[PDB]
């Protein structure tokens, strides 16, 4: 079906800035496009309907323009409540698609993550499972990539990660990634590595340990 | 003033049928051209359109979910119901219903269609988790180690959410990061809580974990191993 | 297909 691509997917800014988010459709949607702002924990809120009409009760710093395949939302003077995720929605064709969203967060200086790797506890091992956790602490911007390697084999499908919300004092994020293996598989290898790529790191940093080494 | 609110089960098991109700006030589903739609949002993901129904009773569904969705209205009760069959874990999401305006009319004559291009009022959303788990308390394991040091606790295999974690009975707050839990393929949640301190403080560190649902409290003191 | 109010 019809594709709606938002750009950029993520954007950093400060109070008072002017930002503009854009949304492009794969086929023309005339003026049937709406913009929403969604704050964490809340439902999306309508800002602009029919590509450019200002929704009632919505502050005038919000503006929408465009028609056909290209639309833009601009917030002229960013306020603290605007740090949020924005979505565009097409209503010309069924299904009524939403774009992927664009996250707007507090800009700050680039900060590389402090990385730490934790081996599984002997207590967990006795239960038969092995969790290897990797921590990326206080970094910025939000995008980071974690790659698990076991005896140099690239791991896939056996890890999960979660990211904290932007810190209100730091403006940094932290990320936890858990590699999970059976105790048996765990025992069949030695070098457990967490490889981290991030904008603040000249090149990828790797933190690792050799299993059973004492 | 238009308001909508979603209701239904917070937890549902795979293969089961999920029935969600949207009760609203401020408009009638008998008003001209009005619509009520459903949109969902898996945790951390984008919004996904599901279906919509209008007062003249036309219904439309997401093509990807068409076979599992039924939307219906009960005009006299001011409710719209969405029934999803055969749910699976990927259906865990926050589900929202929303109002869609019909064209503006002048002396009962449609004169403006621009107002239909948006879903203008949304309900708070209802969180639905799809998992086959029974209530279960977490196992708590230690996570042990600019020149900052890190340690923590891995709160593993519990259900359902939430769990609370604090450090040193609430006295340790700076440098603490408790991450949002991930729902494992097993259907149980898992989360880590860590804390960063000056590489010298290694002071004592104990995480206090509490999973109300299963009556499981645990305090786990964590230290820099090696005996 | 086209939205309810298209065309």
């Amino acid at each position: 079906a019809l594709q709606l691509t938002q750009s950029p997917s993520s954007l950093s800014a400060s109070v008072g800035d002017r930002i503009t988010i854009t949304c492009r459709a794969s086929q023309g949607v005339t003026s049937a496009l709406a913009w929403y702002r969604q704050k964490p924990g809340s439902p999306p809120q309508l800002l602009i309907y029919d590509a450019s009409s200002l929704e009632s009760g919505v502050p005038s710093r919000f503006s929408g323009s465009g028609s056909g395949t290209e639309f833009t939302l601009t917030i002229s003077t960013l306020r603290p409540e605007d740090f949020a995720t924005y979505y565009c929605q097409q209503l010309h064709f069924y299904p009524h698609t939403f774009g992927g969203g664009t996250r707007v967060d507090v800009r700050r200086t680039v900060a590389a993550p402090s990385v730490f790797i934790f081996p599984p506890s002997d207590e967990q091992l006795k239960s038969g499972t092995a969790s290897v956790v990797c921590l990326l602490n206080n970094f910025y911007p939000r995008e980071a990539k974690v790659q698990w390697k076991v005896d140099n084999a690239l791991q896939s499908g056996n890890s999960q990660e979660s990211v904290t919300e932007q810190d209100s004092k730091d403006s940094t994020y932290s990320l936890s990634s858990t590699l999970t293996l059976s105790k048996a598989d765990y025992e069949k290898h030695k070098v457990y590595e967490c490889e981290v790529t991030h904008q603040g790191l000249s090149s990828p940093v790797t933190k690792s340990f050799n299993r059973g080494e004492c | 003033r238009i308001t909508l609110k979603e209701s239904g089960p917070p937890l549902v098991k795979p293969t089961q049928t999920l029935t969600l109700t949207c009760s609203f006030s401020g408009f009638s589903l008998s008003d001209f051209g009005v619509g009520v739609g459903w949109i969902r949002q898996p945790p951390g993901k984008a919004l996904e359109w599901l279906a919509i129904i209008y007062s003249d009773d036309d219904k439309r569904y997401s093509p990807s979910l068409n076979t599992r969705l039924t939307i219906t209205k009960d005009t006299s009760k001011n409710q719209v119901v969405l029934v999803m069959t055969r749910v699976s874990p990927v259906d865990t999401a926050t589900y929202f219903c929303a109002h869609r305006r019909g064209p503006t009319t002048l002396f009962g004559v449609p004169i403006a269609r621009g107002p239909v291009n948006a879903m203008d009022v949304w309900g708070q959303g209802i969180t639905v988790t799809i998992s086959s788990t029974s209530t279960k308390g977490p196992s708590v394991f230690p996570l042990a180690p600019g020149a900052a040091a890190a340690l923590g606790c891995l709160v593993k295999d519990y259900f359902p959410e939430p769990v609370t974690v604090s450090w040193n009975s609430g006295a340790l707050t700076s440098g603490v990061h408790t991450f949002p839990a991930v729902l494992q393929s097993s259907g149980l949640y898992s989360l880590s809580s860590v804390v960063t301190v000056p590489s010298s403080s290694l002071q004592t560190y104990t995480c206090n974990v509490n999973h109300k649902p299963s009556n499981t409290k645990v305090d786990k003191r964590v230290e820099p191993k090696s005996c | 297909e086209l939205d309810k109010f298209a065309s």
